[PDB]
């Protein structure tokens, strides 16, 4: 029994799963697979021209 | 075959039950109601649907609700003389404008339940 | 006679009152099922777009 | 306009099929019930 | 509040149910019919009786005339539908008329003069404190349990589609069709004449009305069911009048109700249930209509001969593409199944707001039902 084992409205945050457009799946996995924020934020040489220049 | 077996099993089962368990209850509340004005005089009716039959007692229990003298009724003991004295008790309730639907003497004589129901309940609504 | 057909009176309603119930259960399976259906087929949808 | 104006707003689904299922358990259970009284 | 139970009253053209609100099956149910008698009477002494009513007008039909007061879902006569009224109230029931409300059921597409002489007559003559007139089709769907679907509703009167998709229904896309199964009795008391067989008064309909609810069946394949007719007996089948004679039906079991599918049998022009259906999925928008596919509901007498769902899905199947699942959603109790939406109606907390008050009448005549209601 899969289906006694979760159910779609005990989690509003697993509710979102039913309800996704395939392309926003990938979309989605895609952009936390390349970590871009992450990226610019780790890498120094960048952060402090674009904090001193703000 | 099989959903019209379960639409026969449905409409026998249901449709049954609730209305025989209702015209019980009505049965007893108005045999009651019936026992409490006929006792003034000496007389008293043990089922609703036989005793009624013969014309007489209806005669009678219209006497005391009423107030007036109703004709004495048929000297007899047939069918025809049973339907002369429903016929008569139909006739004073003519009188005083109760609508009476669906009613006639045979159907009184012959003992349809609903409609005996149905006549001891208008009665009931008038003289009330 | 009479004695007869009342208790066989008795039998066909202890016997409906047994039907019911596989009716009843009967209309919760597929009640069931139709869920799993739906379930099924999107998610092989997703996987073939994957 | 007036597209609504037969029926009343922000009422909750669930309450009409809560009775529903109440009305479908009344044969299941096959109780009897007389009339009410007048 | 709590104890009163307003009442619900289905009224078709063959046939009225009435029961109590919260009940899943009716109390009374009898056919609307009113019957006068023709010959001498010569008996003195055994009361007159001007008018038969209901069930009891059907067990001595032998010398009475019958007349139905509804026809094509249209109160023609005014006077027997009170008869009728009178009698489901107080020998039906015994309640008297002013301690609860009342909800009547039509159809959808009515002259506005019946609408308003309903409502002038419960609140005039029966004196009602709240009154409610509903669609049947709509109702329906409230016994199935469902948001969206389309139903079919196919009485003895009239037949009629409407589409409801979320709570919403279409009124463009309401179709109505005048071949229901009084028609279907009167093709079936024609086609019972070349085999020797002759019903001519009404009360002979009655036993032709019996004959069709007991032989009949909808073939799945017109012409191969023929050919099986032709070539073999054995679809064959006897019943017994009331005088004890004994007829043989045969061929005809199936071609009584496919006069619902193909309208040109008795000669109309317009186009069979399944058709009509599939027309007025297709009046919809295209968003829906695939939820549409998937939630035909069938309902009223009509449709309890044996095969006719498997017919229809064949049929929808055909027309529909192919890449969309059909099926027929048909409940062993799709006969009272408008009586039970009226109740699942009736006994809703928020319904309360929606009857219509007696003062309201008064105050604005018996046009108060076209701004509620539907
Ligand atoms: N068991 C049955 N099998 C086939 N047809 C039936 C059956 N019962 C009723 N009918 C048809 O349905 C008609 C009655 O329909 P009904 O449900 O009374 O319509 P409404 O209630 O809307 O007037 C009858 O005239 C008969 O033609």
């Amino acid at each position: 029994e899969r289906y006694f084992d979760r159910v779609d409205e005990n989690n509003p945050e697993y509710l979102r799963e039913r309800n996704m457009a395939p392309d926003l799946r990938q979309d989605f996995n895609m952009m936390e697979q390349k970590k871009r924020v992450s990226m610019i934020l780790q890498s120094p040489a960048f952060c402090e021209e674009l904090e001193s220049m703000i | 075959d099989n959903d019209n077996s379960s639409a026969r099993l449905f409409e026998r089962s249901r449709i049954k039950a609730l209305a025989d368990e209702r015209e019980v209850v009505q049965k007893k509340t108005f045999t009651k109601w019936v026992n409490s004005h006929l006792a003034r005089v000496s007389c008293r009716i043990t089922d609703l649907y036989k005793d009624l039959r013969d014309g007489r007692m209806l005669i009678k229990l219209l006497e005391v609700l009423s107030g007036e003298m109703l004709p004495k009724p048929t000297k007899g003991k047939m069918r025809i003389h049973c339907l002369e004295n429903v016929d008569k008790a139909l006739q004073f309730l003519k009188e005083q404008r109760v609508h009476l639907e669906n009613m006639g003497s045979h159907d009184i004589v012959d003992g349809n339940h609903r409609l005996v129901l149905g006549l001891i309940w208008t009665i009931i609504l008038r003289f009330q | 006679s009479e004695g007869q057909v009342r208790q066989l009176e008795e039998q066909l309603r202890i016997m409906d009152q047994t039907l019911k119930a596989l009716m009843a259960a009967e209309d919760k399976y597929s009640q069931k099922e139709d869920k799993y259906e739906e379930e099924i087929k999107v998610l092989s949808d997703k996987l073939k777009e994957a | 306009a007036v597209p609504n104006l037969f029926v009343p707003l922000n009422t909750n689904p669930k309450e009409v099929q809560e009775m529903r299922n109440k009305i479908r358990e009344q044969n299941l259970q096959d109780i009897k019930t007389a009339g009410p009284q007048s | 509040d709590d104890d009163i139970a307003a009442l619900v009253v289905d009224n078709g053209s063959g046939m009225c149910k009435a029961g109590f609100a919260g009940d899943d099956a009716p109390r009374a149910v009898f056919p609307s019919i009113v019957g006068r008698p023709r010959h001498q009477g010569v008996m003195v002494g055994m009361g007159q009786k001007d008018s038969y009513v209901g069930d009891e007008a059907q067990s001595k039909r032998g010398i009475l005339t019958l007349k139905y007061p509804i026809e094509h879902g249209i109160v023609t006569n005014w006077d027997d539908m009170e008869k009728i009224w009178h009698h489901t109230f107080y020998n039906e029931l015994r309640v008297a008329p002013e301690e609860h409300p009342v909800l009547l059921t039509e159809a959808p597409l009515n002259p506005k003069a019946n609408r308003e002489k309903m409502t002038q007559i419960m609140f005039e003559t029966f004196n009602t404190p709240a009154m409610y007139v509903a669609i049947q089709a709509v109702l329906s769907l409230y016994a199935s349990g469902r948001t969206t679907g389309i139903v079919m509703d196919s009485g003895d009167g009239v037949t009629h589609t409407v589409p409801i998709y979320e709570g919403y229904a279409l009124p463009h896309a309401i179709l109505r069709l005048d071949l229901a199964g009084r028609d279907l009795t009167d093709y079936l008391m024609k086609i019972l004449t070349e085999r020797g067989y002759s019903f001519t008064t009404t009360a002979e309909r009655e036993i032709v009305r019996d004959i069709k609810e007991k032989l009949c069946y909808v073939a799945l394949d017109f012409e191969q069911e023929m050919a099986t007719a032709a070539s073999s007996s054995s679809l064959e089948k006897s019943y017994e009048l009331p005088d004890g004679q004994v007829i043989t039906i045969g061929n005809e079991r199936f071609r009584c109700p496919e006069a619902l599918f193909q309208p040109s049998f008795l000669g109309m022009e317009s186009c069979g249930i399944h058709e009509t259906t599939f027309n007025s999925i297709m009046k919809c928008d295209v968003d829906i209509r695939k939820d549409l596919y998937a939630n035909t509901v069938l309902s009223g007498g009509t449709t309890m001969y044996p095969g006719i769902a498997d017919r229809m899905q064949k049929e929808i199947t055909a027309l529909a593409p192919s890449t969309m699942k059909i099926k027929i959603i048909a409940p062993p109790e799709r006969k009272y199944s408008v009586w039970i939406g009226g109740s699942i109606l009736a006994s809703l907390s928020t319904f309360q707001q929606m009857w219509i008050s007696k003062q309201e009448y008064d105050e604005s005549g018996p046009s108060i039902v076209h701004r509620k209601c539907f």
